[PDB]
């Protein structure tokens, strides 16, 4: 079964740029198609028959090629052009799809906007205690976090969850919970929240105290 | 010299009103007459039906009555022709071609009744031959006859009427007005010299004959294949290959129909009795199969929708095919009264369905429907054998109503004419007229 | 035109379900219909296709009787039955109308999908947890809030903020799976002059556990 | 007779070399039409984008609308008056001449003149159809290949020139059948026998259509949908329709011819007054192309809307008289361009109105205005150019309502019959006769 | 095929209602629909016709907005809106799909009808009483049961035994008026060894109040 | 709007009879049609374009004419043709139908089958009384039914209904009803029902008593 291989698994570009991904078939194929998927949206057909543009699609778009190698090209990329683009081929049954190419808008740097949160009191009449810590609107995506109970460094109860590129500012986000038994939580006072990220050599910290 | 042209162009299409009014007459008469010939053949197969109901029990008795009735209706027609008009044997199409060349006699006092009753016999019997043959030849003599009976004089009326007669008879035979008009200009008219035939008259006749066949046969088609699928451009090559297949085989088929006319004539030496007997034998074998493999016998029109919906196993199609090459020859080569169009539609539809079936799984990516290759191949023998593509394409189109297949159809068609000309085939009509005109001057 | 596929959810491993896709706005015949699935993060792989009158039905090279595609022409619906469900069948499923230009076929119009979770894990409602900032409520420029909808199964929760009219600057997070349980967090940032002044709610529903809750974020006394 | 036998045995054996050349004429006429067509489009397109820039002040936009239409007009009117004066008008009768060996196939001059001459007049939005250009072009594309390969003898010289005209008629309406039919019905030498291979006309007509398809598929030129049918007791109404068309067909011939004279006096043959009046005429269109978009243009746009019946009864009469005006002006002033396309629009409207009157004079009949539209559509095509067969197979391929084939044939034969008896003449052969007569005048 | 109308029954003198016919078994497009009424025990009279594309709408010589025949091609449904209702408009109304042979236009296939009853009255569901062979129960080879269906409103009710599995040997007598109420009886005849040994149940059905009642007829022991 | 007016407005025959009916109209109509309304059913296309039989409408039927008078003919009727047949035109407009030619069968004789029914206990829990008398499958259709309360005649609280001619066997039937209170039905005992009819000179009497 024909395997299409996408070019850049993931890639970023500044808004205003010539952008080019690549379908690289395992054998020969002809007239491939391209599809666009925004987060949690259902795929749209973008380019069909190697270069015909799905009526609707901006004119900056344009793919082509043939033989074993094809390519989609944005001519001056934009806001709305962050997506995932899949090439599909049906030149030979059964038809198949690419690894996908992840097109992420590149922008200015940004600081984590760190906020620590004490376990709800609803949660405490229940014996669980989760201390959340959002680390908001940053660029690039690569962030690190380290918990601390009374200066002592922690790792267990720690579940971490990045978001993807915000549509209205191109920053990432990242919540991180530390969960613990209830007393496991009372038997300590300080709960700190350090966050190491490209725009500052020493961490950004933030904490609270039970008492 | 050009000076003449200027005078003619200012004169063009002004057919004398009296020749027009007479086209409208030949029309209505050829019209009604087809409807008659038609309702006739029906009743007769129907009776043969009701008669197999009565012998419901006893099996070999059934096969017998099925054989005998058809043998009996056959003979009656074989005789009727070998006796009172030996020109009404066969299709009767090339005879009208000859008549337009003035090379054949339009003996309508003999042919009108001989062909009409001769066919009713062979058809009613359920032999492998089409209504056209009868209805076209009858149509011509309906023309000639109203020409003589009104003593209209001069080359034009004698050609026009004789032509609007044949046309109206072919439109009434497939409910196909356009296929009619087209049949004369593509195929009937003198192929080598200019002739004086009013096209606007052939039209009046072909309307009147169609309003007659409408008046009586409306609200059911002869073929109903419904709205089939489309042909994407990257599909087209496959109907060219279909067209090559048809085109190599078209002449092989003509070589067979002709060889069988000879190989059949050996068995009776021209003798009015051995003939009418062999005829009962052939028409007998039909009434049998009319009931043991009802696909192998009959006109064809019944198996067209069934083969086109794809409802036949792949073997069944090969079987029907070989079996129908055999039954179609025997019937038409033995020179019983009756056309060869209808069974060629059936024959092509089968080879079309089969080609489409192979294609359907050889190319899952194409999203094929064996059905379309049926409707391509339906007019394809009509092009590799009779060699008259345009006519047959307007035909297939008017019966199957699938205008969105017009591209594949033309290709398959042209493919076939092209390949039959390079494998040295000839127009099967004009080939017969040629054996006949040559065997006329072969007694000097 | 619209394609609306329903009937996803939580199946036990080894059991099976019958996804349905309901289609309005176009002559549902004439067209081939085809199912395609996406394992969360991962390719698109094609399940199969059915023609307009059910005479051709092709599937992907897969176990003998794994998938049954069918279509009800009169109710304008396409079905897909998956049987003996192992977990690779845990994915989102889309239907799609097929077309072509030159006739190298493409997937013309897709629908929203529906999600199929294959697990032995039980249906469990979530708990909702107001998150009002530090003991020392550091009120500066823009004040940051949130809730914790933790300890439910399966996806999805949907969390909106003040009936969804706090739209800009809200931050819903991917959920996580841990010890057969899900957890996520939302954060809304507002003008420090808004809160604790005029009222700020987080709306969580987990429709699976028939749970509707509207957790009013208030400042910690 | 001795000879007949000899020829029957030889029939339909067109020399391979003639076939293979039809194949190339085809592909070339094909692509060419696609070009001319993509062309005209672009031009009207730009004239729109330029009406959007002037979006505010009104008489300013009226002017710009008049202006570039007048400007694209002259461009073409000049282009023809200078470098090839045979490319003025339809261009069809010139090819009939050519097949009779009575005009010259001056392809080195016409190919470019007609092509750019048309793009001008049509891009401008004048009341003329693409066939004229595309048929004449097609013939010249035929002649040319024939020269360029120095194929010798009467057969190739007719065959190619015919397959050329055909293929460009096909590509002009996406109508393969109408094409082959146009040759045997109306183009060929009407009075002497000629040696045109029909098996070649086909090859070219295919290749031409495949080109047009490759680029223009997934949208029809006319889409009327599947309309209702015709009960037997309703047929007489289409005979009445055919008689209206047939008396009026000749009246319309007399106006097209008379207008060519009454317009010739305005310039005396003068290459400048002519080009000027042309910009005036073509300027008038670009104005109405935007003040009553029904009055102007090729026609193909209002066939759908009239056939769905969505026009008030007045609006129809208006559109009709306004069209007999704009249609004449354009075709009689000898601008490069066909008269088929706008006769389709004309018939479609007279048809719709007859249908509308019929719709309420006969509630029992359960009539659909629509169907007399689709019978009237090819009716002028038979009352005027007086070649029904071609025009019927045409309307058929465009409107795909094979269940109207009976009313259509009747309204058609009705018209030819009624023009013949009120002394009308084939409007093409009429033109070629003026021309061949004005030659040795 | 099958057209199957509804929404009949009770109407105030002066007001109005909406009748509806649900088509099933044919391309309901393509077809002109139509309404025809039957006055209580009287003649067939045309109300009106609507063409396929809702674009022609000839009625009968009637008034202002007596009738509004509309259709709904996507739902497969015809419609009737009799407004301003006096008692002429009491009847059995019929839907019907029109056609022709020679284009002289007939009424191809008729609905089943619903009865519109113009009165100030009120809806009474039927009381259903089982009638059984009494004390005198002197059994012969065949045996006559039946149910009294009493005091309901308005017409009709419909009555079948063992859900129409007893077609043979049944009578149902025309209902009769009695100061703003309705009473009929039904009677069925069965082999005497077939009952009480086995089950006999009448199925009474008054659609005017969407009320059914299923009376098993019990031996009077 | 043409007025069509139908012949024998009710007409009766023996099976084996050639029955003919008639539709005459105020103007010329042409190609008229004929609907068949078997009893308590919806009508049915029966003959169309004046002389054309619908599908599986037996050969025995026919119709014809021209102008202002046309006529349906049942050449040899059968007992199953029992119906009310309508003619109709749409030769002109509005189309309009006849009024009826309600055809009735004449058969040999056939005597009642009587049954009598005690007020079902639950009709008594409401406080009504219904004494029920079926008279099934009798021809001719004239039937006299008499009620006796303790050998003693009753007339008041008495109603009667008739079925229509049967489609297949041609008989009629009759249901007589007697109604009182929990009162009246408790105070007597002889409940009798009585049936004179062409086929016996002596009443077919049927009853019961509460005990
Ligand atoms: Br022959
Ligand atoms: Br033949
Ligand atoms: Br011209
Ligand atoms: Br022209």
């Amino acid at each position: 079964d024909i395997v299409l291989t996408q070019s850049p698994a993931i890639m970023s570009a500044a808004p205003g740029d010539k952008v080019t991904m690549t379908c690289s078939a395992s054998s020969s194929v002809s007239y491939i198609h391209w599809y666009q998927q925004k987060s949690g949206t259902s795929p749209k057909r973008w380019i069909y028959d190697t270069s015909k543009l799905t009526s609707g699609v901006p004119v900056r778009f344009s793919g082509s090629g043939s033989g074993t190698s094809y390519s989609l090209t944005i001519n001056t990329m934009e806001a709305e052009d962050a997506a995932t683009y899949y090439c599909q081929q049906w030149s030979s049954h059964p038809q198949t799809f690419g690894g996908g190419t992840k097109l992420e808008i590149l922008r200015a740097d940004a600081a984590p906007t760190v906020s620590i949160f004490p376990p709800s009191s609803e949660q405490l009449t229940s014996g669980g205690a989760s201390v959340v810590c959002f680390l908001n609107n940053f660029y690039p995506k690569d962030i690190n976090v380290k918990w601390k109970i009374d200066g002592s460094e922690r790792q267990n109860g720690v579940l971490n969850s990045w978001t993807d590129q915000d549509s209205k500012d191109s920053t990432y986000s990242m919540s991180s919970t530390l969960t613990l038994t209830k007393d496991e939580y009372e038997r300590h006072n300080s709960y700190t929240c350090e966050a190491t990220h490209k725009t500052s050599t020493s961490p950004i910290v933030k904490s609270f105290n039970r008492a | 010299r050009r000076r003449q042209l200027i005078r003619q162009l200012l004169e063009r299409d002004k057919t004398p009103l009296a020749i027009l009014f007479m086209a409208a007459v030949v029309g209505t008469l050829v019209g009604l007459a087809a409807v008659a010939f038609d309702k006739g053949v029906a009743w007769l197969q129907n009776q043969r039906m009701g008669a197999l109901v009565h012998t419901a029990d006893n099996y070999p008795l059934l096969l017998t009555v099925a054989f005998l009735c058809s043998a009996v209706l056959a003979m009656f027609g074989y005789f009727l022709v070998r006796k009172y008009a030996p020109e009404a044997g066969g299709s009767g199409i090339p005879e009208i071609e000859g008549a337009l060349e003035d090379q054949r006699p339009v003996r309508w006092w003999r042919v009108l009744p001989v062909k009409f009753f001769g066919g009713l016999g062979t058809l009613g019997g359920g032999m492998v031959l089409g209504r056209e043959g009868p209805t076209v030849q009858i149509g011509g003599n309906i023309g000639r006859m109203v020409l003589d009976i009104f003593r209209l004089k001069g080359d034009e009326a004698r050609h026009t009427l004789l032509a609007t007669g044949a046309a109206a008879g072919l439109a009434a035979a497939f409910n196909a007005p356009l296929a009619g008009i087209l049949f004369i200009i593509e195929e009937m008219r003198p192929q080598f010299r200019y002739t004086l035939i009013s096209i606007k008259a052939v039209f009046i006749g072909v309307i009147m004959s169609t309003i007659m066949y409408r008046i009586f046969n409306h609200e059911v088609a002869l073929i109903d294949v419904g709205k089939l699928s489309d042909a994407p451009l990257n599909t087209l090559w496959l109907y060219l290959i279909l067209g090559i297949i048809f085109g190599i085989f078209g002449p092989i088929f003509n070589k067979w129909v002709l060889g069988m006319q000879d190989l059949l004539h050996r068995v009776h030496g021209g003798n009015i009795t051995k003939w009418v007997l062999m005829g009962g034998a052939i028409g007998g074998l039909c009434g049998l199969l009319g009931f043991v493999a009802p696909a192998t016998s009959g006109g064809g029109f019944n198996l067209i929708p069934i083969a086109t919906a794809g409802n036949f196993s792949m073997g069944m199609l090969v079987f029907i095919f070989v079996a129908r090459v055999i039954t179609t020859l025997l019937c038409f080569s033995s020179g019983a009264p009756g056309g060869i169009f209808a069974p060629m539609l059936a024959l092509g539809t089968v080879l079309g369905t089969a080609f489409g079936m192979v294609a359907v799984e050889l190319f899952p990516q194409y999203h094929l429907e064996a059905g379309t290759f049926a409707i391509a191949g339906m007019g394809a023998l009509l092009a590799a054998s009779i060699r008259a593509p345009l006519t047959g394409i307007i035909l297939v189109l008017e019966m199957t109503d699938n205008y969105q297949l017009i591209l594949p159809m033309i290709i398959t068609g042209l493919g076939a004419t092209l390949l039959a000309q390079f494998t040295g085939g000839k127009p099967l009509l004009s080939a017969i007229l040629a054996r006949t005109l040559a065997k006329q001057e072969a007694e000097q | 035109v619209r394609l609306l596929e329903s009937g996803g959810g939580l199946v036990q491993p080894g059991g099976s379900l019958k996804l349905s896709c309901a289609a309005s706005g176009f002559d549902y015949s004439r067209y081939w219909m085809s199912w395609v699935r996406q394992a969360p993060g991962k390719g698109l792989k094609w399940i199969g296709e059915i023609n307009p009158v059910s005479s051709t039905i092709n599937y992907t090279p897969s176990l003998k009787d794994k998938f049954i595609i069918s279509r009800d022409n009169a109710k304008d619906t396409l079905y897909l039955q998956i049987s003996k469900v192992r977990s690779e069948d845990t994915a989102l499923y889309y239907c799609a109308r097929l077309y072509y230009g030159y006739g190298y076929w493409y997937f013309d119009v897709w629908g929203a999908g529906t999600t199929v979770t294959v697990s032995s894990a039980k249906t469990t409602p979530p708990s909702v947890y107001p998150l009002a900032p530090g003991s020392a409520a550091a009120a500066a420029s823009m004040v940051t809030l949130g809730c914790l909808v933790k300890g439910y199964f399966p996806e999805p929760v949907t969390v909106t903020w003040n009936s969804g009219s706090l739209a800009a600057g809200v931050h819903t997070f991917p959920a996580v799976l841990q010890a057969a349980l899900y957890t996520l967090s939302s954060s809304v940032t507002v003008p420090s002059s808004s809160w604790p002044s005029e009222t700020v709610t987080c709306n969580v529903a987990h429709p699976a556990s028939s749970t509707k809750v509207d957790k009013k974020i208030v400042p910690r006394a």
